[PDB]
């Protein structure tokens, strides 16, 4: 419970979903839960040093994650620490030992090869916690007309059409250019007002402002029950096909979880547009959704029925 | 591990006491070996 608890408090919006699914009575609980559900450096050591502040400041900064490296490492400082700290001694205590005692200040043969060792154990202990096909296409016509449809290539009339490219071969061999033929001033006027605003190609205009229409407590309501829809359609559609005994069993409760929430969410949410006579179709883009899902939840239903005949 | 010449200081203060302190100490007993 505890867990649980915590992870609706990190997310208001999830916790606002969780009380308008289960408080409710849309969904169960158990049922919105079943939907929902380092290396090893060996600079521990010398980088991790003793931090000395301004005056007199011993800025031990133990953080849990080099304790846990040293234990891997040391072995020893674990035993240690658990047959000393905290009855033999405080933790701050064993480490201004540790500080203090030969194993951190390993700084003459005898001296060189305890140094060899120390480093060679170290290096053994980190390694050892270290662990612990040719295509050939048949109709390459299709990528010449790929997607594009069926067009209205239409073929012209007979060799006649030869002679009418005679025609314009004759008409164009002798060609001089014009500039009074080019324009007319009634052209003029004629394409100024099909480029004039409300003409022709000047395609409708203005718009009206929806945002203001639309207060923005139901805005955030609305974008509320569309991403609990587009979940619950999400988890529907998941299942989808339907290849299994346990899948129909689930779309069914998924259904009712959709008319749970319909009933008891987005119709008064209705209301509070019909109330306001709001003339934005907001909750239509919803309906229409929700139409769908149960068409084609019926249409499987129906080819599941016709499948057992 | 922290002010080095912070430790040696203290260091060099108690050994200053503990002299002081012994020739106190040895000056008493003078004195006292004296009166005897």
């Amino acid at each position: 419970l505890e867990e649980k608890n915590r992870m609706l408090q990190e997310d208001p919006v999830l916790f606002q979903l969780y009380k308008d699914l289960v408080v409710s009575q849309v969904i169960s609980a158990e049922e919105f839960w079943a939907n929902r559900l380092v290396g090893i450096s060996a600079a521990f050591l010398a980088d991790v040093r003793p931090q000395t502040d301004g005056c007199n400041g011993l800025r031990y900064n133990l953080t849990s994650d080099i304790i846990e490296s040293i234990f891997r490492t040391y072995p020893a400082v674990k035993m240690k620490y658990a047959e000393n700290v905290p009855h033999n001694m405080t933790e701050k205590e064993f480490w201004t030992r540790f500080f203090q005692s030969h194993y951190f200040h390993r700084d003459k043969e005898n001296s060189n090869a305890a140094i060899i060792k120390r480093f060679n154990h170290h290096s053994a202990m980190v390694l050892a916690a270290g662990l612990r096909i040719a295509l050939n296409l048949k109709k390459s016509d299709r990528y010449y007309h790929g997607p594009t449809p069926i067009q209205s290539l239409q073929y012209a009339t007979s060799q006649d059409i030869i002679n009418s490219f005679q025609s314009i071969r004759q008409e164009m061999e002798a060609y001089t250019p014009k500039l009074t033929q080019v324009l007319s001033s009634s052209a003029a006027s004629s394409t100024i007002t099909a480029l004039s605003p409300g003409g022709a190609l000047m395609q409708g205009g203005t718009q009206q402002a929806i945002n203001q229409m639309v207060p923005n407590d139901i805005q955030s309501e609305l974008k509320h029950l569309y991403v609990a829809v587009g979940e619950l359609l999400r988890h529907f559609w998941s299942c989808f096909p339907v290849n299994t005994p346990f899948l129909e069993e689930k779309v069914v409760k998924m259904k009712s979880n959709l008319e749970r929430f319909q009933v008891t969410k987005l119709c008064p949410f209705q209301e509070k547009i019909r109330r306001q006579y709001l003339s934005t179709n907001l909750v239509s883009h919803i309906e229409e959704m929700l139409q769908t899902a149960y068409n084609k939840l019926h249409t499987w239903q129906s080819r599941r029925l016709m499948k057992k005949t | 591990i922290e002010t080095p010449e912070q430790a040696k200081t203290r260091e060099r203060s108690e050994k200053i006491k503990l002299e002081f302190e012994t020739y106190l100490r040895r000056a008493m007993k003078r004195f006292n070996k004296g009166v005897h």
